[PDB]
């Protein structure tokens, strides 16, 4: 089923002539070494995203309403405003607060919210990252608070132990007043392997109205939105139903960065690799220019027998085709058992090295994840496969404009 | 028609076939370097530009080097200024370094004390924001907070807030409780970073932490980012150096860390590079059988026959790199000068550029060096061979 | 039956004038900081003392109120008497009320009094009492469960009376004042 | 990455 | 009778950066079934003959018709059809290819012409035959002897019945007793459909076994 | 009068992984004045004798003592000032480099020896020009001819020459009549100065005209 053009050109690479068999490795391993470091590049980006809507997009909420410091009088009539509103699937109050986690010789600063343990799982995953299985039970009269990761090694405390926290003093005249320091106790730590380790700390809502002092009072309006990508549009339409302008605020200003600078890596490393191939590509012209001038005398028997000069730059171009697909093949099969088995390598190197590399301290997660798609293959294969057609093109025009009088025919 | 014999052998083969074409094959180990030369120095200046953005803001202020005494407190009059005459320092002036909590009329939060001079200068003097330097009197206990730690806590020009130290407090028998004391603000400044949401100016004559002396000098430093040779050196008696690395220690080492990861990205350009002289002087040995060999039998030594080959895989990576770096401190340089068609950012508002003078040689002797040693192979097999086992 | 010990000769006593001392040390077992001065101890709610040398410490009590005023920092304040902690040891020795009687089991070796609770809410674990022939307290160190021992020893011992008048506070020309009872 | 920018909207 | 059309072929050839002509007038063409003896020696212009009248070159001097179209006014595409069709070429100095089988070289302009497959198949076995390769079908050129390598150009350039072949002196690598059988079955087509051959001869004991006789004395034939 | 000590030449040529015995028994001494003319047939071992005894290779049997030093125990760095001192090397099938001149490729034995400067513009001027390569001074060897670039390869050879020259085929590239014409040009040495020429052949019309005629069949270099 193979035509001339490829079915007659895989016997002239047969060819030995001493120290030849040494530039059939370095150039099958000089093209595959741009390929394999492409696989498991773009599909650890791919890893980046994946990672990004459960422990980050799941666990906070996009909804972020500062009203105006009297504290929500009318807070019953807008959580049924936006909840008709069409995008936002629920929504929940919640109360901030600020204290500071000490057990002893160290400070630590926390942000604390006030959210129903009952209505929360409604719009996100808070107890889908929880290590303990201590998530229930959480009401009135037990004084119980659950905390993250980073202020669990930092203040060297367990599941039990009573520690002691401050709380923002209310008061309506503007005065200063004592301090309370509220005795409180663990009740289980959770784990996002992020920022949001060491300072995300959260309490039941029936828990925070006693410590203001107040009834049926919240500060802040939370909820979720189906439509992650518009949160400009969607925002502006819930600050007007329930009240007037207010401090309101989405997610775009403040984990905008965390979505970019994965794009822009899709962008430099593109272009980067692509001239790595491109120097790759010059042992293909380097094997083509001493591929005329061996076999000269093949060519003198093609211009005999009737070969048009249509013929002659199809050899060339299919001969410099066949070497390169050895060679982007041989990275595409070794590129996949490092995509798909990253875990046992990257920390296998931080076992000898003693650093791990990405730390969770100020970094997006721990570890680095790896997800392969078989789209990105498909667009490495015809990027491999151009840059071999052009480099391949010029050596078979060369091979077309040749005379075969002035050579022994 | 050139009296070395060892340069006379290569100058013709470098351009023998009158055809473009066969001298465009022939120079592509050249472009091979000088392409990955380039992607080396544009880009990491671009790195270095975010590098310089973040030593300007956040090691500009919040300062590094502290000389702390052994048990915390140090005299002025047994170690003053003129004995402290460590290198890479240029001035040195009192200051003090405790972590503070923070108690408004609103809420609480948290804080770095800072206890300058009114005196001598200071480089947050104009970010304050009508706040003068000369206001901190000593008795009246003033503070001057900052804009993004005053807005969590609800403070304007003229409320009274209450600063306490957890670290240094005195142990009283009537419960364990922190020394506390009451501060009255002057007003407040902004500087457009992080530095502002912990930092509070207070008087360098307080004695809230402890005793009346200071705990160390304020040394700024002339390169902030090489601490790790300046804390090993010859330090004197009853002093202990205290760099950045307590607090942003793992800030710094992630930029560091991404430019060695961006930096080996882009090495592999010179590798393949390096590959393909390989390929190029590989298969001329194949083909220049009946020059090498009728070489020998004119007199020649194998070890001079040897640098024939060498120079020829030594000369691309010589113009290589000088073109290289040459044509990569131009793109680097009017990167945004010229015209603003390379690629917008989001803000686009003032993008930096940073070429190290330092940073051009030490990656140059980098290309000259891979390129030799992809070398030595190849004219080891045009060395050693047999003139009788030859072609003819 | 030895509960009526400390119950007995701590009644005639009214106050004293003498002069303590300050020693705590931390779990490696050093000295990080010490304290002198002197002592005014009255039976129903009033308590006062003054570090001279080491510290400066000003704190007396009118009846309601306590007020702390510091030297070190020009600053004075004022709060109450049960916002605070209660299960430190120099709060019983005034009291001696059915506060004392809750498990309280009282042992006697000799001149040493330790004692400690079965179930308790506060973080104190033992404290040592040291009484005398005539109705006097020479020792009330305690412990804390962070490894931090302390000591108070006490020195010339007087008896008498003292008026009221000195327990009343001034505060000196030029210091702030604070309102933290709610 | 190391491209910080702390510009908030309220 | 006539196949070319010759008028005043005067050619060149640069020997050391001298265009000396190396032909002088050679208007002489061939004859349908009249066995040409050109006996030309090697250096005075009897290669020259080979590569200017299939069109390999271009003599510049005058106009060769064939059939209505000149090989010098038509284009390289226009000569590429009847090339492997009604002309044909033997070499001595072995232009073969060593990369391919002895089935599938005497086939080579049945590849190029992308004729019928199945007339491919049949078409290779048939003249091996006539040559005398039986033994050596799937065989390599290059452990084949002297005699066995000849035999392999006389059934390339004879494929689809060319009426004139431009064989360079097919006798002279081989033995004396494949002399008379090679010519024998290349003469056999003459008497089927009328074709002939141009053999190049340095010496005159072959000559007298050709038909006609035409000497080359500098371009003359 | 004796130069070339050998004695009994055993060298084996390994061909094809095979240690065989092709060229044995091979000892001649040569002289100034007289020039031997060994011949032989294409493939006895006429044409690998031009590299075992021009101090190329060695093989490690026969020990050949021309300048007082033994030619197998010597190290490859005192091997490279004897081969362009006193031994002249032709060739026959073109070794010449395409990308030289045709005046410096005569003079590339003169710049591996690191002569006088100025004196490569006399020397190796009047050795090309006495040949007939006059107005091809600069002229590349890839648009000369068959016979033109034979005698660069002559001329090559005769610039220092006091004894030891060994030719390969001078003739058949070219024809046989301005063969002979270098022939009387390069035998005019021999009485100046006192050299001679070793030239092997396979016609006997090029071995027993110049002093004697020698013939090594197959070891046996006598009885032609
Ligand atoms: C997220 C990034 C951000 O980095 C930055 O600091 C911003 C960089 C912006 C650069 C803009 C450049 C614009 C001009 C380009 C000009 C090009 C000219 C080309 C020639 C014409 O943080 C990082 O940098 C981290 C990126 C990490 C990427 C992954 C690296 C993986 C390395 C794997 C090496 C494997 C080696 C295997 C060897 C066998
Ligand atoms: C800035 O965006 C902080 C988030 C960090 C995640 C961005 C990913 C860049 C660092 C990871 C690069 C390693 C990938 C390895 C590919 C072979």
């Amino acid at each position: 089923p193979l035509s001339l053009l490829i079915g007659l050109r895989f016997s002239r690479g047969r060819r030995r002539g001493g120290m030849v068999s040494l530039i059939s490795v370095i150039s099958t391993i000089g093209i595959a070494l741009g390929v394999a470091v492409l696989i498991v590049g773009l599909s650890a980006m791919n890893g980046f995203e994946r990672e990004l809507n459960n422990r980050i997009l799941a666990v906070v909420p996009h909804g972020e309403i500062e009203a105006v410091d009297q504290p929500w009088t009318n807070w019953q009539e807008a959580l049924d405003h936006v909840q008709k509103v069409p995008g936002i699937a629920a929504a929940a109050p919640y109360i901030n607060f600020t204290g500071l986690v000490e057990s002893g010789a160290n400070l630590r600063a926390i942000q604390v919210k006030g959210v129903n343990p009952q209505q929360e799982q409604r719009l996100s995953a808070l107890p889908s990252f929880v290590q303990g299985d201590a998530w229930r039970n959480f009401k009135a009269g037990e004084q119980q608070i659950i905390i993250g990761k980073g202020v669990a090694d930092a203040l060297k405390v367990k599941q039990g132990d009573w520690v002691s926290i401050m709380i923002p003093n209310s008061n309506p005249e503007h005065k200063l007043m004592q301090p309370k320091r509220v005795r409180l106790h663990v009740a289980g730590i959770l784990q996002l392997s992020g920022q949001l380790d060491h300072s995300f700390a959260m309490i039941p809502l029936a828990d925070a109205q006693q410590y203001l002092d107040m009834g049926s009072s919240v500060s802040g309006i939370a909820l979720k939105m189906t439509d992650v990508f518009n949160a400009n549009k969607l925002v502006r339409d819930a600050g007007e139903v329930t009240n007037s302008y207010v401090y309101i605020k989405s997610w775009i200003g403040t984990y905008g960065y965390m979505y970019r600078d994965i794009q822009m890596i899709r962008a430099i490393m593109y272009l980067a690799m692509v001239l790595v191939i491109g120097v790759a590509c010059f042992n293909i012209v380097s094997t083509l220019v001493m591929a005329v001038k061996d076999k000269s005398g093949d060519i003198a028997v093609l211009r005999t027998l009737g070969a048009k000069d249509g013929l002659i730059r199809a050899i060339f171009v299919w001969y410099g085709l066949l070497a390169g697909l050895f060679g982007s093949l041989c990275g595409v099969i070794i590129g996949v058992v490092v995509s798909l088995q990253l875990t046992p390598i990257i920390e296998w190197i931080e076992k000898l090295i003693g650093h791990q590399f990405l730390s969770s301290d100020i970094y997006f997660i721990d570890f680095l994840p790896s997800e392969l798609h078989w789209l990105d293959v498909f667009y490495v294969l015809v990027t491999a496969l151009l840059l071999s057609l052009l480099a391949s093109w010029y050596p078979a025009r060369r091979a077309s404009n040749i005379d075969p009088a002035r050579v022994l025919s | 028609y050139q009296p070395v014999a060892l340069f006379i052998g290569l100058r013709y083969m470098r351009g023998r076939a009158a055809d473009r074409f066969g001298r465009f094959v022939s120079w592509l180990s050249t472009i091979g370097i000088t392409l990955g030369v380039m992607a080396l120095v544009t880009v990491l200046s671009v790195m270095n530009g975010f590098e310089r953005e973040l030593q300007n803001n956040i090691l500009g202020l919040m300062p590094q080097a502290i000389l702390s005494s052994e048990h915390g407190s140090l005299n002025p009059q047994q170690l003053p200024e003129t004995a402290v005459k460590l290198d890479g320092v240029n001035r040195v002036a009192p200051i003090t370094t405790g972590d503070v909590v923070l108690q408004s009329a609103r809420s609480v939060a948290v804080g770095v004390m800072l206890g300058i001079d009114p005196a001598q200068k200071d480089p947050l003097t104009p970010y304050l924001v009508n706040v003068k330097q000369t206001d901190l009197e000593p008795g009246k206990y003033n503070v001057i907070l900052g804009e993004q730690l005053a807005s969590q806590l609800g403070v304007n020009r003229g409320d009274q807030i209450r600063v306490m130290v957890p670290s240094a407090s005195q142990f009283t028998p009537m419960g364990r409780i922190p020394s506390q004391r009451l501060f009255n603000v002057i007003g407040t400044f902004a500087a457009n970073s992080e530095v502002d949401g912990y930092e509070m100016l207070v008087n360098i004559e307080d004695a809230s932490r402890l005793m009346g002396n200071i705990t160390g000098w304020r040394l700024w430093l002339d390169e902030p980012l090489k601490v790790d040779s300046l804390s090993q050196q010859k330090l004197p008696e009853g002093s202990k150096w205290q760099d950045w690395r307590d607090r942003k220690g793992e800030l710094f080492q992630a930029v560091r860390m991404e430019k060695n990861m961006m930096g080996l990205l882009l090495s592999l350009i010179v590798a393949v590079a390096a590959f393909n002289i390989i390929t190029s002087l590989g298969l001329m040995v194949m083909e220049k059988q009946g020059e090498v060999a009728i070489l020998q039998t004119q007199g020649l030594t194998p070890r001079q026959i040897m640098m024939v080959f060498m120079v020829q895989g030594a000369s691309a990576g010589i113009i290589g790199a000088i073109l290289g770096a040459a044509l990569g401190a131009l793109l680097a340089s009017q990167l945004n000068n010229l015209m603003p068609i390379i690629g917008v950012l989001l803000d686009g508002a003032a993008l930096p550029v940073a070429i190290e003078p330092l940073q051009v040689i030490v990656i140059a002797l980098v290309a000259m060096a891979i390129a030799l040693l992809s070398t030595l192979y190849p004219s080891w097999r045009a060395a050693a061979t047999q003139p009788a086992e030859a072609l003819r | 039956d030895a509960a009526s010990d400390l119950k007995s000769r701590l009644d005639k006593v009214s106050s004293f004038h003498a002069s303590f001392t300050q020693k705590v040390t931390d779990g490696s077992g050093a000295a990080v900081q010490e304290g002198q001065g002197d002592l005014w101890v009255k039976r129903p709610n009033l308590f006062n003392w003054h570090m001279t040398q080491p510290d400066e410490s000003i704190l007396v009590s009118d009846g309601k109120t306590l007020w702390f005023y510091n030297p070190f920092v020009e600053q004075a304040t004022a709060t109450w008497l049960k916002d605070a902690t209660g299960n430190t040891p120099f709060m019983l020795i005034a009291r001696n009320q059915s506060s004392d009687w809750q498990q309280y089991n009282i042992k006697q070796n000799g001149d040493d009094f330790v004692l400690t609770p079965k179930a308790s809410n506060g973080n104190l674990k033992q404290f040592t009492i040291n009484v005398g022939r005539d109705g006097t307290i020479h020792q009330f160190s305690a412990v804390e469960q962070d490894d931090q021992r302390s000591s108070y020893q006490l020195k010339s011992q007087q008896n008498g009376a003292v008026d009221a008048a000195k327990f009343t506070f001034t505060p000196p020309q030029g210091v702030t004042v604070d309102d933290q009872r709610k | 990455c190391s491209s910080n920018a702390k510009i908030d909207q309220l | 009778k006539i196949l070319l059309q010759c008028d005043n072929l005067c050619k060149r050839y640069q020997e050391g950066s001298v265009q000396t002509d190396v032909l002088h007038n050679v208007s002489f063409s061939v004859g349908e079934g009249e066995m040409m003896a050109i006996v030309g020696s090697s250096g005075s212009g009897k290669s020259t003959l080979l590569h200017l009248l299939g069109g390999l070159d271009t003599p510049t001097s005058g106009d060769v018709i064939f059939n209505g179209q000149p090989m010098s006014k038509l284009s390289s595409a226009a000569k590429a059809e009847l090339r492997n069709q009604k002309l044909g070429f033997i070499y001595q100095f072995h232009h073969l290819l060593p990369d391919f089988t002895a089935l599938e070289n005497v086939a080579m302009p049945l590849l190029i012409g992308k004729k019928k497959p199945a007339e491919i198949n049949s078409r290779a076995l048939e003249m091996l035959k006539a040559v005398g390769l039986d033994h050596r079908a799937n065989h390599r050129p290059s452990e084949l002897s002297g005699g066995e390598r000849q035999r392999v150009a006389i059934a390339r350039a004879l494929v689809n019945n060319p009426r004139l072949v431009l064989a360079d002196e097919p006798t002279g690598n081989l033995d004396a007793r494949n002399a008379d059988s090679i010519f024998q079955l290349l003469g056999e087509l003459n008497r089927l459909q009328g074709t002939a051959f141009l053999v190049v001869t340095h010496d005159l004991q072959l000559a007298k076994r050709m038909s006609r006789q035409l000497e080359m004395r500098d371009g003359r034939l």
